[PDB]
C-alpha cells in the first residue's frame, strides 16, 4: 500500500536522522579556533588571453600545467599556451551551443558537448597533423553537463535528464548507467584513484557513486536551492558544493553529515564554480556578482578577493603543481593569477 | 630559437583564419523561437523556411533583402526550462507565438510572458509576439456559445476606445475582442517597468504570407534603438 | 607707415600687476581643467577592449584638445613682460600650433558627426561599418589638410620694433607682415568658409536627420502596432533626455568658435581702412574664451 | 531538507467554505515567493494564486476573484487560504509550491516533471 | 503501480543507506587539520615562491 510505505519511508529516515545525531560531539569550529590566521592574499594578473568572441562557458588545464582548452558560444574550442600566450590548436565545431570541456589525461584527446545531446570526441595526434572528429556519442535525452576522462578508452557523463552514464568509446555504447536523482545533474567531480565520484544535481541534494558495482552509496542534504558546483578535497575524505543560494558547505564522507558553511552578509547572489588548493587550505569560488572570493577552508573567513572582469565569472580552475590560477567569464577573457 | 619563430608563425596562420571569421559572426542576426502545443510555430517555420533522432535544436536560415536570419527551436528536452534559457541572452529577438482562440489556456501564455519579461538575464532582448489563428476567433465569437467573461470578468464592462482604427468592415464584436486580447498582453508590457525592451504585437492567421517582412521591420527598429543607446547619444 | 596691430602685447602701467593676476588665474583654472578632464577622458576611452572607430577619432579629438592647451605658458609670460623677449623661434610657432590644433578638432567634430548618422543608415541596411583602411586614410587627410593650410602664419610672423602710443620707446612686437592684400583676403575667406560654414551644415544636416528618423521609429507603434493612449505614455517617459542632448551638441559648435572668427575679420578690416577700432585686451580675451573648449568636449562627448 | 506539509480539505456541499493551511520547514520562509496550484480530475496542473515576500502584492486567476483569499504569516512559517461560495467546478487537489531561487520576481513551477519544491496536495470535494 | 515502484525504490534505498559505519566528528577534524599541516610548505599560493622560481613571473 502507498500510505504504509510512505510511513516506513518516514520512520527510516527519522532512525537515519537519530544515528546522525548520536555523532555530533563536537564541531570544526571548536576545535581548529588556535590556529593562526593564513593572513592576507594578495594575486595578480600575469596574462591575459584574447580571442574568443562571445561568452566563455568551460576550461580545463593539461596534467603537464603548461597547455589549457577553452570553449565558447561562438562555436569554437581553443588550445592554449600560457606560458607565452600562443595559440596551438582553434577547432569548429558543428554546434556552437557547448557548455563543457574536458581535456585527457595522456594529451591525445579532448571532448564536449552542450545543447545537442551528443558528446564528440576529436584526435589531437593524427599522422598528418590534423584534428578530425573521432567519435559522437548518443543516447542521452537531455542537455550535457559536464564530463570527464578517466583514461584514453572511458569516458563519465552527466546530462539534464536527470542521469550519469559511463561510455567506452570505441566500442560506442554505454556500460552502465547511474538513476536516482530527481532534477537536472549539474556537476560532477572524480575520486584521486577513480574508484569513486559524486554528483551534485539541482533538487538541493548530493549523491556518491561507486562506478565499478553501480549503486548509490550515500546522499547528502543540507542546502535550499539548486546546486552548481562541486569537488572533492585533496585527501579524497571529504567534498564542498556551492549552491544558488549564496552558500557554499563542505561534507565528510566518513561521519556523513555537514562540516562547515561559507557565507557573509552583503553576499546574495549565486555561485557559479568551486576549486580547492593543493595543501586544501584555501577555497575559492566564482560568483554572479563578477568578482572571485578566497576563503579559509578551516576557519571560514574572507581572505580575499580577485576581482578583474566586467561581467559574470563562469569558469575557475588551478593547476597540479599548485602555481596558477586561472579563470574565464562572459566577457570572452581569460585571465591568469598568481 | 628555431622552433619558437615556427611557434609565432603557427599563431599568425589562426589569427589570420580568426580575423577571416570575425566578419562573417558580426553580420548575421539570430533569432529564438518559442511556443507551445496548441500554437502554431510549426506552421510559421514551414512558410517562412522555403524563402538524428533524439536531436536536442532544429535550426532555420533565411535572407531578407540580402540579409541573413537564423532561427533556433528547441526540440527534444523536458518541462523545466530555468537553467539552458539562460544560454540564450545575447539573441537579438525572441519571437513568442500565443494561440488566441481558446480562452482556456490565455492564463498560462501570459504567466509564460511575465516569466520571459522579468528575468535578470533576459532584461534587454525584445520580444515580438504573435496572435495566431485569427479566423477561428472570429468563428468561435461569432458562434455565441463560450464567453470571454467566464474566465476574464473585467470583459462584462469594457468597450472599444473611440480613437480605434478597426479593420475596413468587420463586425464589432471580434474587434472588441481583438482589442480586449491584445491589451492583456502590453499591459504585462508596459507595468513590467524598465523601458529599455520593447514588445511588438501583431495578429495573424494559418495561411499568410508577410511574416518575414514584419520580422525584418521589427529587428531594423531594434537595431536603431541601440544605436542610439551605443553613440552615448541617451 | 601705419602702425601694426600688436597681437597679444599692450602696455599698462598702475594697474599692471592686478590685471596680471587677474588674467593669470583664469588661465591656471583653463590649464588645470583642461588637463584634467582630458586625460581622464583618455585613461577611460583607452581602456575598452570592445571599441569602434568613433573610439579613435574620438581619440584624435582628445589628442588635439591637449595639443591646444599647451600654448598658455607662453602667452601668459608674454603678458607679464610687455615685451617680446622669447625670440623668433616662439614667434614663428606659437600661433601654427595654435591654429593647427583649432583646426583639427573642428573637422574632427564633424567627421564623428557624419560617422554616427551614416552608420545608424547602414546598421540598418545589414551591412558592416568602417574599415580599418578607410579610417587611416580620413586620420591622415585630417592633419595633411590641417598643417598645409595652416601655413603662412608660421613664415609670415616676424618681430619688429614699433611704436606705443604715447611713450617714446620702441618696443619689440611679433607680427604678420603680408607681401600683398589680395592674397591675404583670398586665404582669409577660404580659411574662413572651409573650416566653420562646411563643417557646421554638415552638423546639423546629420542631427536633424537622425531626430525625424527616432520620431518617426517612435510615431510608427502607435499607427500600426496600435498600443493605446496610456501605453505609449508609459513607455516613453525619456525621450526628451534625446531630444534635448542632440540639440545641445548642435548649437554650442556655433556659440564657442563663432566669436574668434568675427575677431579675425574685424582685424583684415583695420588692415584694409584705418577707421575702425580694436584693442589687443579683446583680443586676448577673445582667445582666453576659445581656450574653453579643451575644457568642455570632454563633458559633451562623454 | 525542504518541506511542505499542507493542512485541510474535505466534502463540503456547494456553497460552503474551508480553509487550508501549509506549514513550511528546512529554508527561510521570509525570502521566497509563494503559490497555490491545484489539479482536477481529468486536466493538469492549473495556477489559482500567488503572494509576495511581504504580502504587499497579490494575484488570483479570473475565475476565482472575490471568493478566495490568500494570506502569511512569517512568525510561524505558515501560509493560508479561505475558499468561499464553493462551486462544483472546485474539486480538486490543491498544492503549495514555492519559487526556485531567494530574491527573484519570477517563477517557473507547474511542471508535471515533478517540481522538487512543492507538497503532496489535499482533497477537496464539492457535491451532494 | 509506478507510485508503488517509486516508494518500493524509495523504501530499499533508505534500508541500504540506514546500515554504516560512522565515526564522530572529532576524528575527521584532527584528519582534516594534520593533512592540511603536513603539506603546508609545498602550497605556491600559501608560500609564493621566488621570482626565480616563477615561470609565469
Ligand atoms: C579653424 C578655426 C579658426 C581658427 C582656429 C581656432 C582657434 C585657434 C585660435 C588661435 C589664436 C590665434 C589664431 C590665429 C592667429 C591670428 C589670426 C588672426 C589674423 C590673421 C588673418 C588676418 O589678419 O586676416
Amino acid at each position: 500500500e502507498l500510505d504504509q510505505l510512505r510511513q516506513e519511508a518516514e520512520q527510516l529516515k527519522n532512525q537515519i536522522r537519530d544515528a546522525r545525531k548520536a555523532c555530533a560531539d563536537a564541531t570544526l569550529s571548536q576545535i581548529t579556533n588556535n590556529i593562526d590566521p593564513v593572513g592576507r592574499i594578495q594575486m595578480r594578473t600575469r596574462r591575459t588571453l584574447r580571442g574568443h568572441l562571445a561568452k566563455i562557458y568551460a576550461m580545463h588545464w593539461g596534467t603537464d600545467s603548461r597547455l589549457l582548452v577553452s570553449a565558447s558560444q561562438d562555436g569554437k574550442l581553443i588550445i592554449w599556451d600560457s606560458y607565452t600566450t600562443n595559440k596551438v590548436h582553434a577547432i569548429p565545431l558543428r554546434s556552437s551551443w557547448v557548455m563543457t570541456c574536458a581535456y585527457a589525461p595522456s594529451g591525445n584527446y579532448v571532448a564536449c558537448g552542450g545543447l545537442d545531446n551528443i558528446c564528440s570526441i576529436y584526435n589531437l595526434k593524427t599522422r598528418e597533423g590534423n584534428v578530425r572528429v573521432s567519435r559522437e556519442l548518443a543516447g542521452h535525452t537531455g542537455y550535457l553537463s559536464c564530463c570527464r576522462f578517466l583514461d584514453d578508452n572511458q569516458i563519465v557523463t552527466s546530462s539534464g535528464d536527470t542521469t550519469c552514464a559511463l561510455w567506452d568509446i570505441e566500442t560506442g555504447q554505454q556500460t552502465t548507467t547511474f538513476t536516482g536523482h530527481t532534477g537536472d545533474v549539474m556537476s560532477l567531480s572524480l575520486a584521486p584513484d577513480t574508484r569513486l565520484f559524486v554528483s551534485g544535481a539541482c533538487d538541493a541534494s548530493a549523491k556518491l557513486w561507486d562506478v565499478r558495482e553501480g549503486m548509490c552509496r550515500q546522499t547528502f542534504t543540507g542546502h535550499e536551492s539548486d546546486i552548481n558546483a562541486i569537488c572533492f578535497f585533496p585527501n579524497g575524505n571529504a567534498f564542498a558544493t556551492g549552491s544558488d543560494d549564496a552558500t557554499c558547505r563542505l561534507f565528510d564522507l566518513r561521519a556523513d553529515q555537514e562540516l562547515m558553511t561559507y557565507s557573509h552578509d552583503n553576499i546574495i547572489c549565486g555561485i557559479t564554480s568551486v576549486s580547492f588548493s593543493k595543501s586544501g587550505r584555501l577555497l575559492l569560488a566564482g560568483y554572479d556578482d563578477f568578482n572571485c572570493n578566497v576563503w579559509d577552508a578551516l576557519k571560514a573567513d574572507r581572505a580575499g578577493v580577485l576581482a578583474g572582469h566586467d561581467n559574470r565569472v563562469s569558469c575557475l580552475g588551478v593547476t597540479d603543481d599548485g602555481m596558477a590560477v586561472a579563470t574565464g567569464s562572459w566577457d570572452s577573457f581569460l585571465k591568469i593569477w598568481n | 630559437s628555431a622552433e619558437d619563430k615556427a611557434a609565432v608563425e603557427r599563431s599568425k596562420m589562426i589569427e589570420k583564419q580568426l580575423q577571416k571569421d570575425k566578419q562573417v559572426y558580426r553580420r548575421t542576426l539570430r533569432l529564438l523561437l518559442l511556443g507551445a502545443d496548441n500554437s502554431g510555430k510549426s506552421t510559421i517555420v514551414k512558410q517562412m523556411r522555403i524563402y538524428v533522432k533524439t536531436s536536442g535544436i532544429f535550426e532555420t536560415k533565411f535572407q531578407v533583402d540580402k540579409v541573413n536570419f537564423h532561427m533556433f527551436d528547441v526540440g527534444a528536452q523536458r518541462d523545466e526550462r530555468r537553467k539552458w534559457i539562460q544560454c540564450f541572452n545575447d539573441v537579438t529577438a525572441i519571437i513568442f507565438v500565443v494561440d488566441s482562440s481558446d480562452y482556456n489556456r490565455l492564463q498560462e501564455a501570459l504567466n509564460d510572458f511575465k516569466s520571459i519579461w522579468n528575468n535578470r538575464w533576459l532584461r534587454t532582448i525584445s520580444v515580438i509576439l504573435f496572435l495566431n489563428k485569427q479566423d477561428l476567433l472570429a468563428e468561435k465569437v461569432l458562434a455565441g456559445k463560450s464567453k470571454i467573461e467566464d474566465y476574464f470578468p473585467e470583459f462584462a464592462r469594457y468597450t472599444t476606445p473611440e480613437d480605434a482604427t478597426p479593420e475596413p468592415g468587420e463586425d464589432p464584436r471580434v474587434t472588441r475582442a481583438k482589442y480586449f486580447i491584445r491589451k492583456e498582453f502590453v499591459d504585462i508590457s508596459t507595468a513590467s517597468g524598465d523601458g529599455r525592451h520593447i514588445c511588438y504585437p501583431h495578429f495573424t492567421c494559418s495561411v499568410d504570407t508577410e511574416n518575414a517582412r514584419r520580422i525584418f521591420n521589427d529587428c531594423k527598429d531594434i537595431i536603431l534603438q541601440m544605436n542610439l543607446r551605443e553613440y552615448n547619444l541617451v | 607707415n601705419r602702425t601694426r596691430f600688436p597681437f597679444f602685447s599692450d602696455v599698462k602701467g598702475d594697474h599692471r600687476l592686478v590685471l596680471a593676476a587677474v588674467e593669470t588665474t583664469v588661465l591656471v583654472l583653463i590649464f588645470a581643467v583642461s588637463l584634467l578632464g582630458n586625460v581622464c577622458a583618455l585613461v577611460l576611452v583607452a581602456r575598452r577592449r570592445r571599441r569602434g572607430a568613433t573610439a579613435c577619432l574620438v581619440l584624435n579629438l582628445f589628442c588635439a584638445d591637449l595639443l591646444f592647451i599647451s600654448a598658455i605658458p607662453l602667452v601668459l609670460a608674454v603678458r607679464w613682460t610687455e615685451a617680446w623677449l622669447l625670440g623668433p623661434v616662439a614667434c614663428h610657432l606659437l600661433f601654427y600650433v595654435m591654429t593647427l590644433s583649432g583646426s583639427v578638432t573642428i573637422l574632427t567634430l564633424a567627421a564623428v558627426s557624419l560617422e554616427r548618422m551614416v552608420c545608424i543608415v547602414h546598421l540598418q541596411r545589414g551591412v558592416r561599418g568602417p574599415g580599418r583602411r578607410a579610417r587611416a586614410v580620413l586620420l591622415a587627410l585630417i592633419w595633411g589638410y590641417s598643417a598645409v593650410a595652416a601655413l603662412p602664419l608660421c613664415v609670415f610672423f616676424r618681430v619688429v620694433p614699433q611704436r606705443l602710443p604715447g611713450a617714446d620707446q620702441e618696443i619689440s612686437i611679433c607680427t604678420l607682415i603680408w607681401p600683398t592684400i589680395p592674397g591675404e583676403i583670398s586665404w582669409d575667406v577660404s580659411f574662413v568658409t572651409l573650416n566653420f560654414l562646411v563643417p557646421g551644415l554638415v552638423i546639423v544636416i546629420s542631427y536633424s536627420k537622425i531626430l525625424q528618423i527616432t520620431k518617426a521609429s517612435r510615431k510608427r507603434l502607435t499607427v500600426s502596432l496600435a498600443y493605446s493612449e496610456s501605453h505609449q505614455i508609459r513607455v516613453s517617459q525619456q525621450d526628451f533626455r534625446l531630444f534635448r542632448t542632440l540639440f545641445l551638441l548642435m548649437v554650442s559648435f556655433f556659440i564657442m568658435w563663432s566669436p574668434i572668427i568675427i575677431t579675425i575679420l574685424l582685424i583684415l578690416i583695420q588692415n584694409f581702412k584705418q577707421d575702425l577700432v580694436i584693442w589687443p585686451s579683446l583680443f586676448f580675451w577673445v582667445v582666453a574664451f576659445t581656450f574653453a573648449n579643451s575644457a568642455l568636449n570632454p563633458i559633451l562627448y562623454n | 531538507q525542504v518541506q511542505l506539509q499542507e493542512s485541510g480539505g474535505g466534502l463540503v456541499q456547494p456553497g460552503g467554505s474551508l480553509r487550508l493551511s501549509c506549514a513550511a520547514s528546512g529554508f527561510t520562509f521570509s525570502n521566497y515567493k509563494m503559490n497555490w496550484v491545484r489539479q482536477a480530475p481529468g486536466k493538469g496542473l492549473e495556477w489559482v494564486s500567488d503572494i509576495s515576500q511581504s504580502g504587499a502584492s497579490i494575484s488570483y486567476t479570473g475565475s476565482v476573484k472575490g471568493r478566495f483569499t490568500i494570506s502569511r504569516d512569517n512568525a510561524k512559517n505558515t501560509l493560508y487560504l479561505q475558499m468561499n461560495s464553493l462551486k462544483p467546478e472546485d474539486t480538486a487537489v490543491y498544492y503549495c509550491a514555492r519559487c526556485p531561487a531567494p530574491f527573484t520576481r519570477d517563477c517557473f513551477d507547474v511542471t508535471s516533471t515533478t517540481y522538487a519544491y512543492r507538497g503532496q496536495g489535499t482533497q477537496v470535494t464539492v457535491s451532494s | 503501480t509506478a507510485s508503488i515502484a517509486q516508494a518500493r525504490k524509495l523504501v530499499e534505498q533508505l534500508k541500504m543507506e540506514a546500515n554504516i559505519d560512522r565515526i564522530k566528528v572529532s576524528k575527521a577534524a584532527a584528519d582534516l587539520m594534520a593533512y592540511c599541516e603536513a603539506h603546508a610548505k609545498e602550497d605556491p599560493l600559501l608560500t609564493p615562491v621566488p621570482a626565480s622560481e616563477n615561470p609565469f613571473r
